[PDB]
RNA sequence: UAGCGGCGAGCGAACGGGGAGCAGCCCAGAGCCUGAAUCAGUGUGUGUGUUAGUGGAAGCGUCUGGAAAGGCGCGCGAUACAGGGUGACAGCCCCGUACACAAAAAUGCACAUGCUGUGAGCUCGAUGAGUAGGGCGGGACACGUGGUAUCCUGUCUGAAUAUGGGGGGACCAUCCUCCAAGGCUAAAUACUCCUGACUGACCGAUAGUGAACCAGUACCGUGAGGGAAAGGCGAAAAGAACCCCGGCGAGGGGAGUGAAAAAGAACCUGAAACCGUGUACGUACAAGCAGUGGGAGCACGCUUAGGCGUGUGACUGCGUACCUUUUGUAUAAUGGGUCAGCGACUUAUAUUCUGUAGCAAGGUUAACCGAAUAGGGGAGCCGAAGGGAAA
RNA sequence: GGUUCUCCCCGAAAGCUAUUUAGGUAGCGCCUCGUGAAUUC
């Protein structure tokens, strides 16, 4: 029973990122997810003698609070929350304001 | 004496005694303390006090109200459904934001109507503190809350 | 070792009843080592 | 409390009443009649609960700021604002609450049916023998075998059924009940080492518990007993690519990242005391636990002449330092190195005395019960016949 | 040894008395807070 899934579009709510929208990549089981070209950070990625040698600085994505981010509607333009309901014995998410299934 | 209402005008007669006794600020004081006091649990702090000392106190608390026309008599004070709505509606109206429904019987629509609100707060008259009398800026009772007020104090 | 599990071991103080009440305040109090060996 | 004790301090009952959150059974039973009434144990099915879960309405935007839970204007919601977390203080961006549903296994409280079940009503009888008392030999009941009651009675012996015994707040007497070996009796009330929910005029790392994390720890002792310090990680680890110096280190300086870098693995904020740098003032002829005041000279900002104030401040005058302990503490008589944190409650339970406040010749109830502080309840403690030594 | 921070007004004694039984029982003029209070001293 979790909003946010693996394939989803969804709209920054919050932090210095609002309003921009992404699709999340991973969920994080500390309920953060994780959504590409959105939360980038510059880390200093220490060279390794290994298969792999990257070094110098990588653009890697920070994961976000699942709350701090919202389904995109699609159809509306705007965010939007989500709810469950049972149709068939089967559950499914629905959304509000003239709600439509998924 | 006589209670002017602000809907029907009707005439309410009250035991002059009871209701137009003088303030007394000592008695008041030593009860909202024994009240308090008797609400810790130190995890006992209770009191004693007099069973004339507490009559005495709510006849001076209630006649002090009245003076500073913070109580009013109203007729059936009800809601047609337990929604919070009506009664938020019902008091708007009224221009009420701090209230205490003091009615004759527990009610439960009334009750569920209230019991979200944090300003308007439901009780009937035998659950009555001087706290929380004091603390609510306005108090509505009804026509027969009032009458079984009357007896009870005697 | 020869001289000292034989007179202050484990099995010194279950052979009689006045040895039980002291291995039963190591039970209350389980320490890193409950006998010497 | 009525009693008991060198009537020294202490220890220490009952009936009635105010409060019913008690429910009073079976056997000595022959005979006419049994799978009865009242119930329990062991299976299945239905209905109602407990122990794991799901669905569950309700805030869109703008200014300032890197980032908004708060502000202004317009609304929804409210049986639901109990609490906490979600970049700053969040009903409505998440996780929890009304309302509406499910039973493959197990368990508990009323009810269909079945097998084994110690077993009723009516009539005809009964109401409990190695005992009590007495004799010989011991101990424990405060009492050394006393003026001595009551409780227990090995071995050797031995009665009765209103012709014998106890009780009616205990001389003798009367009437009723009772008069020796049977078998049972729930819950509440006691107690808190473990679970879930809920609560607070308790506390926030020298507090609280030995112990908030790898605390029943490191370490010590032959064993046992006893017994320390230590998170203030950041919102998210964005936790230094490359270059220079050096010892292919430690440590430090740039750049980059971030709102902030004297917060850089001692990591939010970083005091007093101890130990340094730069500037200004005084001291190398000064008076021995000398501080304030008066006075001269000099420095960084008085200031459209104004030795106005602070720190420093040669020299002068006044004064036998301070605390504890004492017949005195200026003493060859004695005590503390300083700073920070912490530290030796006047409570609970009787009596007595004082102050404050409500009906005015009904001033007061405790426990329990209660829509859990009000209402209801007076069996006690403290008072209401003074004057009169007392009556 | 120790009755702890601050603060305003006021504030009992030396070698003594009765005199036993000793590191103590009755008891100290003057002085304090409240009350009573007559030119009493």
């Amino acid at each position: 029973a979790a909003k946010i899934r693996r394939d989803d579009e969804v709209i920054v709510l919050t932090g210095k990122d609002k309003g921009k929208r992404g699709k999340v990549k991973n969920v994080l089981s500390s309920g953060k997810v994780i959504v590409e070209g959105i939360n980038l950070v510059k880390k200093h990625q220490k060279p390794v003698p290994a298969l792999n040698q990257p070094g110098g600085i990588v653009e890697k994505e920070a994961a976000i609070q699942v709350s701090n981010v919202a389904i995109f509607n699609a159809a509306t333009g705007k965010a939007d929350r989500v709810g469950f309901r049972f149709e068939d014995g089967k559950k499914v998410r629905f959304f509000k304001s003239n709600s439509e299934t998924i | 004496m006589e209670l002017v209402l602000k809907d029907a005008q009707s005439a309410l007669t009250v035991s002059e005694t009871t209701f137009g006794r003088d303030f007394n600020e000592a008695l008041v004081h030593q009860v909202v303390v024994a009240y308090a006091a008797g609400a810790r649990q130190g995890t006992d702090h209770s009191q004693k006090v007099n069973k004339k000392m507490y009559r005495g106190a709510l006849k001076s608390i209630l006649s002090e109200l009245v003076r500073q026309d913070r109580l009013i008599v109203v007729e059936k004070f009800s809601v047609e459904a337990p929604k919070t709505k009506l009664l938020a509606q019902k008091l708007k109206d009224m221009a009420l934001e701090d209230v205490l429904i003091i009615t004759g019987e527990l009610d439960e629509n009334l009750f569920l109507a209230a019991r979200n609100l944090h300003k308007v707060d439901v009780r009937d008259a035998t659950g009555i503190d001087p706290v929380s009398l004091i603390a609510f800026d306005k108090v509505v009772m009804t026509a027969d809350a009032v009458k079984q007020v009357e007896e009870m104090l005697a | 070792v020869l001289k000292r599990n034989r007179s202050h071991g484990f099995r010194a103080r279950m052979a009689t009843k006045n040895g039980r009440q002291v291995l039963a305040r190591r039970r209350a109090k389980g320490r890193a080592r409950l006998t010497v060996s």
